[PDB]
């Protein structure tokens, strides 16, 4: 229970780590970040960015060749869901 | 007892502006999204805005996107709501709420579980109108049949501002067939409002009917004799 | 933008009948949905959660029901204190949505209204203006029609009306309808009617004063 939870923070606290050291965008982008689920980087407006499915899942190693998706609009906004939460297509890596 | 308590309503000219205030207790304010909802006087439920925890999940109806600014303070458990440029259908009573969610971390989906508390509410009212005192008119019965049957008379509590205000007849003594009613907001801004009161025709000439007018806003308390005309 | 289509907007009921009231929603909300009443004066109170789930607390004679875009609430036998509003609300998608709502009246008998007109005050009067008042005492059911006439001219656009609520001994409605103007226009004309029209009656009912304050 508890250890999903603090391998899942430490996934976390890995890309806020990892996302410090970054370089200053060139370009319109949409905020690198940590949507919950996954660590993003800067993604260029308008384009769609992948990851390896979070390692924090229990079948990671089955996934682990897999992938999950978040839009970045030509606004420069990462694309939210109904509620207007963090929203991306994590398929691939559902059980 | 969980609770919400709003204050910050009041009178307020139109393109000014005021701020609303949501003081929360019972509870951990922190995990918790808040809504705006307001009701215009003789109208429906109107959701406003949402905030949550980071706060980059803002939303507002379109109405007032760009002039309402919703915020929390999470130090004091607070919400607050903006509210600039106001205009007449930014005039209503505003209730702030609580919504649960949920983040399932397996699935990556967020669930959210609807309004559950609410609170008082807060009445705003744009207007460019002043406070002021009621002129208090009688209405008069008349027929004039023979030693009569049954009659009506009242009284015509006219142009004050803002609401509300109370009437009673002969100081709360008559309690029948009196009815009240609803102000309504006339072309000029003012209100005005009748109260009204069925007696049997003969007790007139004898009985003196008094109408007690209290409008607290301008600290105004009239009582006013209502008798038969002539003609 | 997601509506919430609520039905119907007022109804009839006597104590113990079963309400039914449909919300239909323009967009699949699963089961996001919840139900309120709103006693007046006072704020909205969930009575239905998820559709189909009663708040604790709530009596056992409210239940929410359906999924998706249909979705009904129910109270199997009316009580005197559910005589009021109620709204469905739409928590699947922003912006929130409810529906008009719906506004539960209790039902008797019909009763047409006794009428009364009186003139303008000799004070107001000495003011400026003029209000000219007809009222339309207890009577039922709410439906109700005022005309005014000066010289027998239908008036249109200088009266307000107002109606109180429901009677909590009789039940009936009763309202005041006031007709506007100016100490010419009124020391021009000479008779005011006041016309009304009702389920109640039969033939449309019109009490009349002249100029003189008779």
């Amino acid at each position: 229970m508890d250890f999903l939870f603090e391998k899942w923070k430490l996934y976390s606290d890995q890309c806020h780590h990892n996302l410090s050291l970054l370089p200053p965008p060139t370009e319109l982008v949409c905020n690198r970040t940590f949507d919950k689920y996954s660590c993003w980087p800067d993604t260029p407006a308008n384009t769609t960015a992948n990851i390896s499915c979070p390692w924090y899942l229990p079948w990671h190693h089955k996934v682990q060749h897999r992938f999950v998706f978040k839009r970045c609009g030509p606004d420069g906004q990462w694309v939210r869901g109904p509620r207007g939460q963090p929203w991306r297509d994590a398929s691939q890596c559902q059980m | 007892q969980v609770q919400l308590v709003e204050s910050g309503g009041g009178v307020v000219q139109p393109g000014r502006s005021l701020r609303l205030s949501c003081a929360a207790s019972g509870f951990t304010f922190s995990s918790y999204g808040m809504h705006w909802v307001r009701q215009a006087p003789g109208k429906g439920l109107e959701w406003v805005a949402v905030m949550w925890y980071d706060g980059s999940n803002k939303d507002y109806v379109d109405s007032v996107k760009g002039r309402f600014t919703i915020s929390r303070d999470n130090s004091k458990n607070t919400l607050y709501l903006q509210m600039n440029r106001l205009r007449a259908e930014d005039t209503a009573v505003y209730y702030c709420a609580r919504e649960k969610d949920h983040y399932d971390i397996l699935t990556g989906y967020n669930y959210y579980y609807g309004l559950d508390v609410w609170g008082q509410g807060t009445t705003v009212t744009v207007s460019s109108a002043s406070t002021k005192g009621p002129s208090v008119f009688p209405l008069a019965p008349s027929s004039k049949s023979t030693s009569g049957g049954t009659a009506a008379l009242g009284c015509l509590v006219k142009d004050y501002f803002p609401e509300p205000v109370t009437v009673s007849w002969n100081s709360g003594a008559l309690t029948s067939g009196v009815h009240t009613f609803p102000a309504v907001l006339q072309s000029s801004g003012l209100y005005s409002l009748s109260s009204v009161v069925t007696v049997p025709s003969s007790s007139l000439g004898t009985q003196t009917y008094i109408c007690n007018v209290n409008h607290k806003p301008s600290n105004t308390k009239v009582d006013k004799k209502v008798e038969p005309k002539s003609c | 933008d997601i509506q919430m289509t609520q039905s119907p907007s007022s109804l009839s009921a006597s104590v113990g009948d079963r309400v039914t009231i449909t919300c239909r929603a323009s967009q699949g909300i699963r089961n996001d949905l919840g139900w309120y009443q709103q006693k007046p004066g006072k704020a909205p109170k969930r009575l239905i959660y998820a559709a189909s789930s009663l708040e604790s607390g709530v009596p056992s004679r409210f239940s929410g029901s359906g999924s998706g875009t249909e979705f009904t609430l129910t109270i199997s036998s009316v009580q005197p204190e559910d005589f009021v509003t109620y709204y469905c609300l739409q928590h699947n998608s922003n912006p929130l949505t409810f529906g008009g709502g719906t506004k539960v009246e209790i039902k008797r008998t019909v009763a047409a209204p006794s009428v009364f007109i009186f003139p303008p005050s000799d004070e107001q009067l000495k003011s400026g203006t003029a209000s000219v008042v007809c009222l339309l005492n207890n009577f039922y059911p709410r439906e109700a029609k005022v005309q005014w006439k000066v010289d027998n001219a239908l008036q249109s656009g200088n009266s307000q009306e107002s109606v109180t609520e429901q009677d909590s001994k009789d039940s009936t409605y009763s309202l005041s309808s006031t007709l506007t103007l100016s100490k010419a226009d009124y020391e021009k004309h000479k008779v005011y009617a006041c016309e009304v029209t009702h389920q109640g009656l039969s033939s449309p009912v019109t009490k009349s004063f002249n100029r003189g304050e008779c």
